[PDB]
């Protein structure tokens, strides 16, 4: 009722008491407003990137500072910002709220929440050009990300701390790991340990208005929201809240980061903010470099994707994860811009247009998708079941185009043929089912050791439903086993087999 | 009242510099008019170089502009009369009609500039918005508020398909449409205004169903980078006031990245990669995102895609496939077997071909027909080399079930009834998801395959099975 | 028996050729795009280059 | 002397504005001829106007908006050159039997280079009008003329 | 040559080579004297200039004048625009080829591309 | 050859020469495939690709992608390796027993694994 | 030391604008051999020049022009 009147009333005192010290040593007169960007005389104690407010609203970023004028980056159209108008500087660097009453919001990129659920319960600003922390407070990774799907935790395993890029093409699939991973991490955040569970913040850069309306919705649904950060910056608003919003999200990170918590971190996706970046220094002169992103654009996804990594227990021991995701055109991995996301994270999950095509989702090729530190921070488990499993889909995609002659072969390209035919079949997943890896171990265990080699090939989809419902019913404590422990000793590896054995002869 | 008249003091080709006087100046995309014998002559104000003086885009020819003309001002962006009376009235981006129908008694005059809407009223799942051809509504469902790329040449039948989407729109959901050529061709405005009014989605007397905006050719780009806001503004009044589900066409996308190019290259902005202007993304965006659905109504577009040189990385199909949630292909290899409409099965592929959307029995459906089609496809080289005996009965059923789709997928038009004669079948979903589904059964194999060709449903099926039954004997 | 053997093994032959023709064909399309888009950029640069040194 | 020696002299008006004069005249050569053809577009004849050729012209229109320090776009042509040729194309036209149903009918040439449709004034030229009779050399060298 | 045209009434035979040279004269100072520079890296100032120099040599009432203009081509690339404004400029245009020349036969001149005016 | 011996310089020089071969020919094998070769030419190919998967070397930090310990190969075991498999010791041998290995010993030793694996 | 090896000093001048020295040296050195060269060539003997290698000139010299404000081609 009259209760956010209440509340503006005491916003008006607020309003009414900032007006009894308002003395703004800085008001400049806007000279001109041109290629969507302001120079403005006067200000003539003002910061380099502090906030300035015109007088429509329209907030501004001082980024250039000349003998004589100051060159502010509009925040939003310059439709509003008129010639001859009153510039007072608000007195800060570019800051955000960050701290943890964001969860569950949907803000834009200087934290105007725009859900329509009130103001942001904010427990701080920070900045969003912070530096990266130096190589001192660093730990190599060692605790796995447990993205849910199969393939993932499979063969290109994600730590926490560890930058892995989500590369692919329009259409095929690359929002979607992303989405299951945040879905996946419900299994710890409605637990109770605090360095098990992983907050995700999702910045959604350059798409439309209504998939981050839908994908509000998706994690409502599945009931996320909870501990989401949804950070949107869609493609109708103008091309500095793009350049802003992933840096001001990766504030929101290092919130987390800072105080111990563990968080997850979704760019998603780049490809737009380097297109944004190209807008704001093509409408400056500045001059352009390889396919016209400007010469710095390396600088931009250094700068932003080096806000992340595993702080030491001289810190906290919190953490901060990202996963940028890049539209390439037509699998292509050698233009410029995705030849400089590849340089800075580490490492690929190259989701190739053909396989989806056929139709097996997500389309991870196996051969392209690897990761660096990942393997020293996987899962004791898996690391035990599947180390043949990348060395045996190499083996099959040797005899990939070995195998289109038709030839007629000997009998162990035909035994790996079968097995390599069966473990591709045997990846696929539907949308928003992440399997945990109590879970993941027993499937892929069924997948190495030979024992699908009796079923047909369509049986497999349902075989996955089958084998769990099996070991859910029956073998539930080889599941506990396998949560608690994260290891397989020799014992639960024979139990194991049995239970195996067990379903698979029939 | 109280004018702010300033003077030009330049012009250039297409660029207009006009100084104002102190301390009245309007903001950027702002309305001015220059009065000329002729008419009026509309700019819009693009950017402020300081000193009192602004910096603009034409609307329409600017020879003869002696410079230190009048300029007036009128505060607002370009004003465009909305409503019930501009339909039927082929109005151009000024905002005054040019059929000679004389003035358009408008109610209001709504700005082109607005904002889009906000994100608490952006609607959170996208429905399946039932159009009325068989082929759309079973394979490439159009999203109800989405966006819709209509590609190929035109001879395909275009125009008619295009026309169909209007009767089936204006019965089904009552909805109207709204018609927006940004650089179309002259001629083939005429001719395309000729046939509207003959296939009467035009009544000159009666209750049209469509407003025309022809941005033309012989304009400066400036009018052509607006057009299509004309038709997008046009299309926000019969949203968000009488709250209905309003087809918005959009003929020639590309053309629109092309006064996009043209209008900031004149400016003197710095041009980016192949050539496009630097301000892609957001000028793709303040067009793509006026055209949502909110909780009042929707507005659902179809806008045509001139791929460029057929090539698809070149950035503006590569900015306009960041946004079309369905695609559709009028091809040539299917009016060529004589099909009507032409929507290529294969090809034509949406996002929202979901069961988590349409539900289960629609995709598993849709899902059996591609696949059905695609080994159809698969086997037509070796149907003409090796013939129907190679075809076990697990394959030579698939054969004769996949030509009995791909002579299902024809539809009676609404507007071939002055071509063909046949009247239209406007096809429900739950006729079309049903009809289908009961041919990929194999509960109608018996039937001839010429008792398929332009039938509306499986009634009709059922009908002229027995008619061709009783013309063989 | 030898001569359609011949004309069967040369009949395989010849679809594999046409087979890796047309992938290799989409790999050179993707090639040819991004040759002429880096051309059209890398000749728009040195136009755009010499309108801003100017007296 | 060819139009001549077949006596096509009777209705031809040839525009030369050839390589020897400056750039405005191969600018306004197009437009004065268009404007001669509308007259008889307005007086219920039927012109055929062939101009040959509109890659010369827009070279010179790139020269003019080269030297006036306009700033120039793709392949170093100014911004509205589009709105030069659709400026040209569209004053051809069929007109009603109100107006007294004269035609003025189009055919313009483009020189393209090396067998190419992707460069810029093709594109447009070919966005602009309604069709194409693409001719090639490889079609001229089997001895298929035209 | 035109003062042996006109001044005399006489056969006129005219070896220019090279012609290519002066669009590249036109081109080498051009940038500096502050004009923007056109296409590939050209003068704007390219079809009047070629113009004036390809029609004081032509063939008048008052003498005949036979040109032969040998004509550079940058890299064999003949959509190059500096050789291809010279084509709509003569008559018989022999056109060499260095794909002609890795065979050994000499003179390499491309015997489809070498069209002319007077094969009527 | 005065620098590091003519034993190595004439090895150095036949391998680029089998792999200049290779990558000259690289466009037929990939329209037709390997059938449509000579008979020298065919064994020229083979062999290059045995001493492409030969060049592999497990490396003793990039120990935990491919599962190997790692190897330090000296020079002169190198040298009398490639001179062995370019004067044809060992052109019956699978080529996948040359990938991701050390010496040449150890070439012999990983095909006796594949053979006793295989049989 | 290779031409000290197969003994060619005798005849050699070496004119050596390594890349460690400035621009305007890797601009100028190719002309003031070409001025040593005509030295021997307007005395009747005989002198072979061998520059290298010429885009590192045509490097200096671009950056020669940009530096110096002029429009480049
Ligand atoms: N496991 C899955 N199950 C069902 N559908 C899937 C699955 N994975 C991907 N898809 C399909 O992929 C389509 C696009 O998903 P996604 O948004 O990840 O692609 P994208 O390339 O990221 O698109 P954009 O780049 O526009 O976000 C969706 O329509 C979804 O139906």
């Amino acid at each position: 009722k009259a209760q956010p009147t209440e509340v503006s009333s005491i916003l008006e005192e607020r309003i009414k008491g900032v007006s009894d010290e308002a003395n703004l040593n800085e008001t400049g007169r806007v000279l001109a407003v041109g290629d969507g960007i302001a120079r403005v005389f006067g200000l003539n104690n003002i910061q380099a990137e502090e906030l300035v407010e015109f007088s429509s609203g329209v907030k501004g970023m001082a980024l250039n500072l000349e003998p004589g004028q100051v060159g502010i980056v509009l925040f939003g159209s310059d439709r509003l910002v008129k010639e001859g108008e009153l510039v007072k500087r608000t007195g800060n660097i570019v800051d955000v709220p960050v701290g943890p009453g964001l969860l569950g919001r949907v803000v834009d990129a200087l934290g105007n929440p725009i859900d329509g659920k009130g103001p942001i319960d904010a427990a701080g600003r920070s900045r969003a050009q912070v530096k990266a922390p130096g190589i001192l407070p660093r730990r190599s990774v060692h605790e796995p990300v447990q993205t849910g799907l199969k393939a993932v935790d499979a063969l290109v395993p994600i730590g926490r701390g560890q930058r892995e890029l989500i590369i692919g093409d329009r259409q095929t699939g690359k929002t979607a790991v992303a989405l299951d991973t945040i879905l996946n991490q419900k299994r710890w955040n409605n637990g109770s340990d605090e360095s098990k569970k992983l907050y995700c913040v999702y910045v959604a850069v350059g798409q439309k208005r209504s998939t981050v309306a839908q994908l509000v919705q998706t994690l409502e649904q599945h009931d996320a929201m909870k501990y989401s950060i949804i950070v949107a910056a869609t493609a109708s608003e103008a091309a500095p809240l793009q350049y802003l919003a992933p840096f001001t999200a990766a504030s929101i990170g290092e919130w987390f980061r800072d105080n111990g918590k563990h968080a997850l971190i979704v760019y998603d996706d780049l490809s737009k903010q380097a297109v944004a970046y190209r807008q704001l220094s093509l409408l400056l002169r500045r001059p352009p470099g390889r396919e016209a992103y400007p010469g710095d654009v390396f600088y931009l996804h250094s700068r932003l994707l080096e806000r992340a990594a595993k702080l030491s227990e001289k810190e906290g021991s919190g953490s901060l994860t990202a996963l940028p995701v890049i539209e390439t055109q037509g699998g292509d991995v050698s233009a410029y811009i995705p030849t400089n996301v590849i340089s800075i994270t580490d490492g690929q999950i190259f989701l190739e247009a053909e396989l989806f095509y056929k139709g097996i989702r997500p389309a991870i090729n196996v051969g392209l998708s690897v990761s660096r530190v990942g393997s020293a921070a996987q899962v004791k488990a898996l690391k035990q079941v599947a180390g043949s499993l990348k060395l045996f889909l190499a083996q099959y995609r040797e005899v990939a185009a070995f195998a289109q002659f038709g030839s007629d072969l000997d009998a162990s390209t035909k035994q790996t043929l079968v097995r390599g035919e069966r473990l591709t079949q045997l990846l696929k997943q539907n949308q928003y089912s992440p399997l945990a890896t109590e879970e993941q171990v027993p499937l892929i265990y069924a997948g190495v050791n030979g024992h699908l080699d009796g079923i047909e090939l369509s049986r497999i989809g349902e075989f996955e439903s089958s084998f769990l419902s099996y070991l859910k019913s029956n073998h539930n404590e080889l599941l506990t086993e396998i949560r608690e422990k994260g290891e397989l000793s020799k014992e639960l590896l024979a139990s194991l087999k049995s239970a195996t054995e067990s379903f698979v002869a029939t | 009242s109280t004018p702010i008249t300033g003077k030009v003091t330049a012009v250039i080709g297409a660029i207009v510099d006009v100084h104002f006087e102190q301390s009245e100046l309007p903001a950027i995309l702002n309305a001015l008019e220059i009065k000329t014998p002729q008419g009026k002559l509309v700019l819009e104000v693009a950017q402020h170089l300081g000193e009192n003086t602004v910096r603009t885009i034409a609307m329409d020819g600017t020879e003869g502009l002696v410079r230190g003309e009048k300029v007036l001002d009128t505060g607002g962006p370009i004003s465009v009369p909305v409503g019930r009376e501009t339909l039927g009235r082929i109005i151009n981006v000024i905002g005054e009609p040019i059929d000679e129908r004389g003035p358009i008694k408008s109610k209001l005059r709504k700005p082109i500039h607005a904002d889009p809407p906000s994100f608490a009223e952006q609607s959170t799942s996208a429905e399946i918005l039932e159009t009325g051809i068989k082929v759309v509504d079973l394979l490439a469902p159009y999203a109800r508020g989405g966006k819709i790329g209509l590609f190929g040449g035109a001879g395909v039948g275009k125009t008619v398909f295009i026309q169909e989407l209007i009767n089936n729109i204006a019965k089904a959901h009552g909805g109207f449409s709204v018609f927006t050529g940004v650089g179309e061709r002259t001629r083939e405005g005429n001719d395309l205004y000729r046939e509207m009014k003959e296939t009467g989605v035009i009544n000159l007397e009666g209750e049209s169903k469509v407003a025309l905006v022809f941005g033309q050719m012989n304009e400066p780009p400036g009018a052509r980078a607006r057009v299509a806001l004309t038709g997008l503004t046009i299309a926000e009044y019969f949203r968000d006031e009488e709250g209905q589900d309003v087809l918005l066409f959009i003929d020639n996308i590309f053309r629109f990245t092309q006064a996009g190019s043209e209008v900031s290259a004149l400016l003197g902005r710095i041009p980016s990669a192949v050539g496009y202007q630097p301000t892609l993304a957001t000028d793709m965006g303040l067009l793509q995102e006026r055209i949502t659905t909110t909780k009042k109504g929707s507005v659902t577009s179809v806008q045509a895609v001139y791929v460029p040189a057929d090539d698809l990385t070149d950035p503006a199909p590569a900015t306009t496939f960041a946004h079309l949630d369905a695609t559709t292909v009028l091809s040539r290899g299917i009016s060529e077997l004589g099909i009507y409409p032409a929507v290529d099965p294969l090809d034509s592929k949406s996002r929202l071909l979901d069961a988590a959307v349409v539900g289960q029995e629609h995709y598993d459906v849709a899902s059996k027909v591609q696949e059905t089609l695609q080994t159809y496809k698969s086997l037509q080289d070796i149907i003409a080399i090796l013939g129907m005996d190679e075809l076990s009965e697990q394959d030579k059923l698939t054969v004769e079930r996949a030509r009995k789709i791909q002579r299902f997928l024809s539809q009676p038009f609404a507007v071939a009834e002055v071509f063909t004669g046949i009247p239209g079948k406007l096809v429900r979903l739950k006729d079309t998801v049903a009809s289908f589904k009961a041919v990929l059964e194999g509960k109608y194999d018996n039937i001839p395959e010429h008792a398929f060709y332009m039938v509306g449903g499986i009634e009709d099926v059922v009908a002229k099975a027995e008619k061709l039954a009783a013309e063989a004997n | 028996q030898g001569y359609a053997a011949e004309i069967s093994a040369r009949r395989n032959a010849m679809d594999n050729a046409s087979k890796n023709a047309g992938d290799m064909i989409n790999r050179y399309s993707i090639l040819y795009n991004r040759t002429r888009q880096a051309v059209i950029t890398n000749e728009l640069v040195d136009i755009i280059t010499g309108a801003s040194s100017l007296g």
